[PDB]
């Protein structure tokens, strides 16, 4: 009737991904954790662009679209940053957004690569991840791109540019003991990397009493957050969602009685 | 709603694995076509040597075409049945056909066993060239290949002549579809 | 000497490439107008 | 001077004839553009090939509805002259008449 | 026209790999080897560079 | 119909005009039913 | 001449009396929606905010219609016009002033189309009665019409780009007519062949065949999820 | 009121009444300059 | 024949036909005769030898081209009349090789059987694995796809134009696509397509799209509308010029804001516009001066892209204004594969809601399994399987129709070597619950196209609109 | 044997015409010829 | 008049290699609007002298 | 033109209740919890926690429409136990579980980072 006692075993921890296993958890909790990784972990991304000059071959909202998709380092600044909607400022301020500026002019005969290295932020904590660099536009001689942008807080449920993961591999029951997937010909299917079966074996013997547990994660990060910071932010954010829900539930119960 | 949300668990698909057949099934399909071609060749040799006796109510040409079209139709049926019996309970082509959601037994046979005879105006492919359906055949070639019998399945792919004869037969459906659209509601508004 | 079957596929598309290098795809419109 | 002939693009008499791809780009022309059309009042106009029966050839057809059992027509046209075409029919009257 | 910043499927960064990919190809790398060297393991991210057509390069041949 | 050894009852024609001028309007009503039914029921379809 | 005006397929008699353009008609692309009832059509908010239904002001709806007038055209659902007892039309968006917007019995408020409004949903060609059926409106947040997958068969409609027409009955008399004669549920069985005109279709038909197999066993959690979508469920979980 | 020549790319101020043409180029295809008004884009 | 093959007195396009039975030789030299090149065969042997191929291989820096093949007498054009007297071999390696002597008098050989297809049919991969009408449907759809219609599209000012943000060349391609320059100007994107019944929103030719993929520019396109207006001085009584109308100057002006217009009566590039806005301010002097400015359609809402002012052929000042509108894919937009699999977007799910593989790969598009069985477009399934091998192998796949070196078994065997089920199936997990889907889903890269038909261009409503004066009946206003 | 069917046959009925496309009879035999092929 | 006598919508055998068998519009113009095959060429004519 | 703002999925508009409880008259001790601006993330996690309670007779959730952003959670408990009480306990048990997971993930990171 009470909470699970989940355990964590980190299998790999690099700068690009964190691989870990969670045991003694429900499948619903395991899945809701990976959905929070994608959709509910806040990061900082450009969501406001003004283009003073754009002589490039890409139109203004083509450039603005690419700017939003450039990941910005938002490891610790994101937590203390506020949501523009929540902030009381005049639609933008240092407490809820980061100002960015791009001013690139091509005067040389060679093609000028406007990369994220040319994005300059007023907050050193929030910079493009790459600073190879992310290509924004290539400029011909005489063409220029002059714009200023504001990066604000958000999560992947509003736009995929606020999604901090470059890939979230999620798995459970690699040997198919629970028969949650039925193979017409089990011999035809390659073994999972987490499989613990012999070469001759194709499926683990059916486990009627078994339950989904020991979920395998591999959270690849775009660069805005460290792969471990995504998971910690997700667990706290999901816990915040439930704690916020309970507060509203308590009020509704009090009103009913 | 209830079965749309159970299908989130069961899931349903269709892929290449649903179009393959057992190596035993393919050999049986291939054997049926090889025998069917020989049977048609035997019928042709009868007509060529004047050993074919016309059936009542039909001329020699119509007797020959009827005999050939039945041999090829039987081969399509025999091969089509052989393919269907090879399908497992897990096959998704069968699952949609069995439930009546989409597809039919003939589609499975064409995808898996044999597309069959292509017909233009209810007859085999006509001799559009001088006694030839295409320049790649000899003159007076009444064999299944020459007159538009597609011996390959859609999985195996059609040969260049089969592809063209299939387009000829498939162009008839497009014309008929346009004709029906033109006549759509014509009788209704006259009756009304 | 002779184009063997193992080299035929490469050969047939070298011939086709040369045709389109010389003619292009609207050679009918241009040749008719030039005449 | 007797008039102006509309020019098909990338024909031998077009300004973009024999130009290298760099030369085309300098003129704001796509090197991949095939030409083969006309620019009439700024509209790229393409002449669709029109399919018509061959001329100077004798063709024998049979018509059930008509009063002729057979008819051999021949649309005659000169050698690159006299654009007008004259058709002559040599028909056999149907045997239906009793 | 230009390399997408992110892979559409997963959102992995791909906008900093086009020039590196072209450089590797010039180094006699096969397209498969070059994609492996850049860390594009999922076939969705390999699709991004394998199928990219760089039209922006030809767009820059027209004088502004 | 008048020919000897030919069923004068079941023998019929698909031409409604021929039926009208030989058997009458009521035979046309029945024959028109049967011709109309044949075309509708040809492919197994059903109409009330 | 006068003769030319009357003659022709576009003539007055055949082009302006037998068939003609009609007000309060919408058209857009149709997309599937398995979450709607067979008798329910999903409607874009832009279409709903444009098409209006004139409601006669009554003490039953005096307060409700007063609010819609206050909200006006800017806010949806609102209203476009007010028709006084004189029959004169007042354009709301020109003036949101409450002083001139007081309502009284007999006034008609051309409120915006809302959920539950009866519409006639049609696909051309209209070959049989089931090609024009009555639907209940359901405002949804994108720019397409939505159809339950079962009503595709009577309409002969596919979701490969097909478009369908929406007509909004404008009076209670004609609105009550659709409800009792032309609603989709009343059209389930056709008199042409005394058999149902719509049935279960592609995904559901394939899945119900799988679902009903002898060796389909649902665990407690799975069953409780399915019963959430059984609107007619009486709340009693059957003995397994 | 700045117009850019389509050939030489020269900004030149032209009135409504006076004819449209490059001051120095003589080219008769002119392009209006980008508006100084600021338009905001969501990087979405 | 010898003279024609030598480019002697007889030119290449002259067709000689002999009717042996009818004792007639017909020679044709006029225009309009449709012909195609065929390889010449003598004594059951192609006159095309390896030496011809080697010279062709070094086509450049060698001066050897297609004409030398015609000059050499190795390939000649055959018109339809002459083709009746020709004994034709589909391939050299199977037809004129020593075997059961079906025919030992071949006179010509097809260069390749796939040349019977046209431009639009030449982009269908594995068209010989598809039911024929669906190859006809794709030829129609392929002309309505989006991409880059021409490279210098910025200079051009067309009435309509659709440009895709990120056109991709197909992972699975045909040999003929090289000569169509499709690789140069592609129309579509390679998409991870799962053929599954996920939530019932892809039923009946409908498509489920990935919202997160759309957020990243997936199938995003640009719409360019160009408006041309000219000022005419014809008639001394009446004259019209470009200028922003003023309330006092003109007796009658609509309440629509004219602030967007400049002092010259033209809007400037980079200005948001809508139906309420006026792009061209044109006023005609009365016999005060009446205003005849040009407005936008209410449906349109974009940004002025380019404004050019010139003189038309008639010598009158006129302006072409290009308005740019970005089109993000949404519910109701048509998408099609290269196999007649046309469908609208039923719904869009975010990445967390989509079904994911063990690797975390979510489909960009989910199509219904019920679209395939009736259409029998197996080439769609072979493309998806081949595309998966291509993406993993790093090689662009070959889908040339009549290729005996490519078959499903060979593609399946390759897919096994990359740690994938040989038939292209994958174990997908439910996005909403994370539970394994009982059936394994067929998922892989397939080339999809965005068709010009967007829902926004089609949605339209009428409610007490601008009736006509004469007929007192509805009309567009 | 083939007879008109589908729409063209349906059109003839509503479009009653003195000349059908494929006029025909269905003669039934009542004597011994009915059961005897030779006498038939 | 020519089209009435013989139906030109149908795909004829002689279109092989000359006209694409697949590319034809759907609707009232099926089979009437055709496209050239890739290597098909239309002769420009010359003098028979 | 009808596109809804992307924040409509997770932001309550003015006058919108995050959660509303409606007694289910079909069965005793049954309540329906309509949670606005929520999706399967909280619906699935809450429902699975409820199923662990042996006093919960029935637990299920649903999104009535994907284009809308409400989840309805139906909880049926035993007579001595309230659905509201069951619902609160599930959230606390989930918070306790997630709190424990946060603590143990931090320890695992240090172990991996340290060596
Ligand atoms: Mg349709
Ligand atoms: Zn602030
Ligand atoms: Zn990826
Ligand atoms: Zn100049």
């Amino acid at each position: 009737p009470y909470a699970n006692q989940p355990t964590v075993r980190i299998t790999e921890l690099t700068d690009e991904n964190v691989k870990f296993i969670i045991e003694n958890t429900d499948l619903a909790v395991a899945n809701s954790i990976r959905r929070v990784f994608i959709a509910e972990v806040p990061i900082i991304a450009i969501d406001w662009v003004q283009i003073d000059a754009n002589s490039s071959v890409l139109h203004d909202e083509f450039i603005a679209h690419r700017l939003g998709l450039i990941p910005l380092t938002s490891d610790d600044i994101v937590d203390k940053l506020q949501y523009s909607r929540d902030c009381t400022c005049e639609e933008f301020c240092p407490e809820c957004s980061v100002e960015f500026t791009l001013d690139v002019r091509c005067n040389e005969d060679q093609t000028r690569h406007v990369t994220s290295r040319d994005l300059i932020s007023n907050s050193p904590r929030v910079i493009p991840v790459t600073s190879d660099d992310i290509l924004i536009v290539k400029l011909r001689k005489g063409q220029e791109l002059r714009l200023r942008a504001y990066a604000k807080k958000g999560f992947g449920k509003e736009h995929a540019k606020w999604n901090p993961t470059a890939g979230v591999a999620f798995e459970y029951d690699p040997d198919n003991a629970l028969r949650h997937t039925v193979y017409p010909k089990p011999e035809e299917w390659p073994k999972s990397e987490y499989s613990e079966l012999d070469e001759d074996e194709s499926q683990a013997p059916y486990d009627p009493n078994g339950k989904p547990e020991r979920f395998y994660y591999n959270v690849e990060s775009c660069g805005s957050l460290r792969p471990e910071t995504i998971v910690l932010s997700a667990l706290s954010g999901l816990k915040k969602k439930l704690s916020d829900l309970q507060t509203q539930l308590s009020h509704e119960i009090q009103s009913d009685v | 709603t209830v079965i749309n949300n159970w299908l989130l668990i069961e899931g349903h698909t269709i892929g290449i694995g649903d179009s393959i057949a057992d190596s035993k099934t393919y050999q049986d399909i291939q054997n049926t076509i090889k025998k069917a071609k020989q049977d048609v060749i035997e019928v042709i040799e009868k007509a060529h040597n004047n050993e074919l006796e016309p059936t009542p109510g039909n001329t020699l040409r119509q007797t020959f075409e009827n005999q050939v079209n039945r041999i090829l139709n039987d081969a399509r049926d025999k091969t089509g049945s052989s393919a269907q019996k090879s399908l497992s309970e897990y096959n998704n082509f069968k699952s949609m056909v069995v439930s009546g959601a989409k597809g039919s037994k003939i589609n499975i046979s064409q995808v898996i066993a044999v597309v069959g005879q292509q017909n233009v105006e209810g007859k085999r492919i006509p001799f559009g060239f001088k006694h030839r359906t295409l320049p790649h055949f000899i003159k007076d070639d009444y064999g299944p290949e020459s007159r538009g019998f597609v011996e390959n399945s859609y999985l195996a792919g059609l040969t260049p002549t089969e592809f063209f004869f299939h387009a000829m037969g498939g162009r008839e459906g497009l014309i008929d579809t346009a004709v029906k659209t033109a006549e759509t509601g014509y009788i209704q508004r006259r009756l009304i | 000497d002779e184009i063997t079957p193992d080299l035929w596929q490469e050969a047939c598309w070298i011939v086709i490439s040369s045709y389109f290098d010389e003619k292009g795809l609207v050679r009918q419109q241009l040749d008719s107008f030039d005449e | 001077f007797i008039g102006k002939i509309p020019i098909m693009l990338r024909s031998t008499y077009c300004l973009l004839n024999g130009l290298t791809d760099r030369d085309l780009c300098e003129l704001n022309e796509c090197p991949l553009d095939p030409g083969g059309y006309f620019i009439i009042n700024g509209s790229e106009k393409v002449l669709i090939a029109q399919e018509k029966m061959a001329t100077n050839t004798v063709y024998v057809f049979a018509k059930k509805d008509s009063k002729y059992a057979y008819t051999g027509e021949c649309r005659s046209c000169l050698e690159n002259s006299s654009r007008p075409t004259s058709t002559i029919w040599v028909s056999m009257l149907a045997r239906g008449g009793q | 026209m230009i390399i997408p910043v992110r892979c559409f499927t997963c959102g992995k960064i791909v906008g900093n790999k086009w020039e590196a990919y072209l450089g590797l190809l010039q180094a006699e790398y096969t397209e498969g080897d070059a994609l492996d060297a850049l860390g594009l393991k999922r076939y969705c991210c390999r699709r991004m560079l394998l199928a990219h057509v760089d039209l922006i390069e030809k767009l820059l041949n027209y004088a502004p | 119909l008048s020919e000897k050894d030919v069923d004068p009852v079941r023998t019929t024609s698909n031409d409604i005009v021929e039926i009208f001028t030989v058997l009458g309007i009521e035979a046309v009503r029945k024959a028109l039913e049967r011709e109309l039914y044949h075309v509708i029921s040809f492919d197994g379809s059903y109409v009330n | 001449s006068l003769k030319q005006r009357l003659k022709g397929k576009e003539g007055r008699v055949r082009g302006n009396l037998m068939g003609k353009r009609v007000d309060f008609s919408a058209r857009t692309v149709i997309t599937p929606d398995p979450n709607l009832s067979i008798d329910q059509v999903g409607v874009p908010r832009s279409i709903a905010a444009n098409m209006t239904f004139a409601e006669i002001v009554t003490p039953f709806n005096i307060d409700r219609l007063q609010e819609l007038v206050r909200r006006g055209n800017s806010q949806y659902p609102g209203a476009k016009y007010i028709i006084r007892d004189n029959g004169d039309r007042i354009d709301l968006r020109f003036h949101p002033k409450p002083s001139d917007l007081h309502l009284q019995t007999g006034y008609k408020v051309e409120r915006h189309m809302c959920d539950g409004d009866i519409v006639i949903f049609n696909r051309q060609p209209t070959l049989h009665k089931m090609s024009m059926m009555g639907h209940r409106v359901r405002i949804l947040p994108w720019s397409t019409f939505r159809l339950n997958l079962s009503v595709t068969t009577p309409y002969n409609a596919d979701f490969d780009g097909d478009e369908m027409n929406l007509h909004l009955p404008q009076s209670l008399e004609t609105r009550a007519e659709i409800q009792e004669l032309a609603m989709v549920p009343r059209m389930i069985v056709t008199p042409q062949s005394n058999r149902p005109v719509m049935g279960i279709v592609q995904d559901t038909l394939t899945a119900v065949r799988k679902f009903t197999k002898r060796d389909v066993f649902l665990e407690r959690g799975e069953v409780m999820n399915l019963l959430m979508f059984l609107s007619t469920w009486d709340g009693k979980v059957p003995q397994p | 009121m700045i117009y850019i020549c389509g050939e030489c790319h020269t900004e030149n101020e032209i009135k409504s009444r006076d004819p449209i043409r490059c001051r120095e180029c003589g080219y008769r295809i002119m392009y209006k300059k980008r508006t100084k008004r600021l338009v905001v884009f969501d990087a979405r | 024949r010898k003279l024609r093959r030598q480019m002697d007195i007889i030119v290449s396009e002259v067709s000689m036909i002999r009717d042996i039975r009818e004792r007639e030789i017909r020679i044709y030299t006029d225009a309009g005769r449709i012909c195609r090149p065929l390889l010449i065969v003598e004594k059951q042997k192609l006159l095309l030898k390896k030496r011809h191929i080697d010279q062709l291989k070094e086509r450049e820096y060698n001066n050897y081209s297609w004409q030398d093949l015609v000059a050499s007498g190795v390939v000649e054009y055959i018109d339809t009349l002459e083709e009746e007297t020709v004994m034709l071999a589909m391939t050299p390696d199977d037809l004129q090789e020593k075997e059961v002597a079906y025919c030992s008098t071949y006179t010509h050989c097809e260069i390749h059987p796939s040349m019977i297809l046209g431009v639009c049919a030449s982009i269908i991969p594995f068209p010989d694995h598809n039911q024929s009408p669906r190859n006809t449907y794709q030829s129609a759809m392929g002309k309505q796809a989006m991409g880059v219609y021409i490279t210098n599209f910025h200079v051009r000012m067309d009435t309509l134009a659709h440009v895709l943000y990120y056109p991709q060349k197909p992972l699975v391609t045909t040999r003929s696509m090289e000569y169509l320059r499709f690789r140069e100007l592609p129309a579509g994107i390679n998409s991870i397509v799962a053929i599954a019944s996920y939530t019932g929103y892809n039923q009946e030719d409908s498509v489920i799209m990935n919202r997160s993929a759309v957020d990243r520019g997936f199938f995003r396109s640009v719409f360019y509308r160009s408006y041309k207006e000219q000022e005419s001085k014809k008639g001394f009584d009446q004259e019209e010029v470009f200028e922003k109308p003023t309330r006092e100057t003109c007796q009658g002006m609509r309440h629509a804001i004219y602030d967007k217009l400049d002092d010259d009566g033209l809007i400037a590039p980079g200005v948001r516009v809508s139906g309420d806005d006026v792009i061209i301010g044109k006023t005609v002097t009365l016999p005060t001066k009446r205003d005849c400015s040009t407005f936008l359609r209410t449906s349109e809402t974009g940004i002025v892209d380019q404004v050019m002012v010139t003189l038309n052929q008639e010598g009158y000042k006129f302006c072409k204004i290009r308005v740019r509108s970005v089109r993000i894919p949404q519910i109701g937009d048509k998408f099609a594969s290269r196999h007649g699999q046309k469908g609208t977007c039923g719904i869009q799910y975010r990445q967390e809601d989509m079904p994911f593989t063990c690797e975390g790969i979510t489909p960009d598009i989910i199509i219904n399994p019920h679209a395939i069985p009736s259409r029998m477009t197996i080439g769609h399934l072979i493309e998806c399987l081949q595309g998966k091998v291509s993406a993993n192998k790093g090689e662009i796949g070959d889908a040339t129709p009549f290729n005996d070196a490519v078959n499903v078994q060979k593609i399946s065997n390759l897919l096994s070597d990359y740690g994938y089920h040989l038939r292209g199936n994958e174990v997908l997990y439910n996005g909403f619950t994370g539970r394994k889907i009982t059936s394994q889903i067929f998922i892989g890269p397939t080339y999809y196209q965005r068709l010009k038909h967007m829902v926004d261009d089609k949605i339209h409503s009428r409610a007490r609109g601008p009736i006509q004066i004469l007929n007192r009946q509805p009309m567009e206003g | 044997k083939n007879v008109t069917l589908g729409v063209p046959r349906l059109k003839e009925l509503i479009n009653i015409s003195k000349k059908p496309k494929t006029p025909s009879l269905t003669v039934f035999l009542l004597g011994q010829s009915a059961r005897d092929a030779e006498r038939a | 008049r020519d089209g009435k006598l013989a139906k030109p919508r149908q795909l004829h055998n002689t279109l092989w290699g000359m006209v694409c068998p697949a590319e034809t519009p759907e609707g009232h113009a099926v089979g009437l609007v055709k496209n050239l095959a890739l290597m098909a060429y239309i002769s420009v004519g010359s003098q028979p002298s | 033109m009808n596109a809804p703002p992307a924040f409509e999925s997770f932001l309550l508009f003015e006058g919108e209740k995050k959660i509303t409880i409606n007694k289910d008259t079909k069965v005793p001790n049954a309540c329906l919890f309509t949670i606005n601006k929520e999706d399967h993330t909280l619906g699935n996690i809450i429902k699975s926690q409820l199923l662990k309670d042996p006093q919960v007779l029935f637990a299920g959730y649903k999104v009535p429409h994907p284009l809308e952003h409400k989840i309805i959670i139906r909880v049926q408990t035993t007579p001595d136990y309230s659905p509201q009480e069951a619902f609160t306990n599930a959230i606390t048990d989930l918070i306790s579980e997630l709190s424990l997971l946060e603590e143990r993930f931090r320890v695992a990171i240090k172990d991996k980072q340290e060596g």
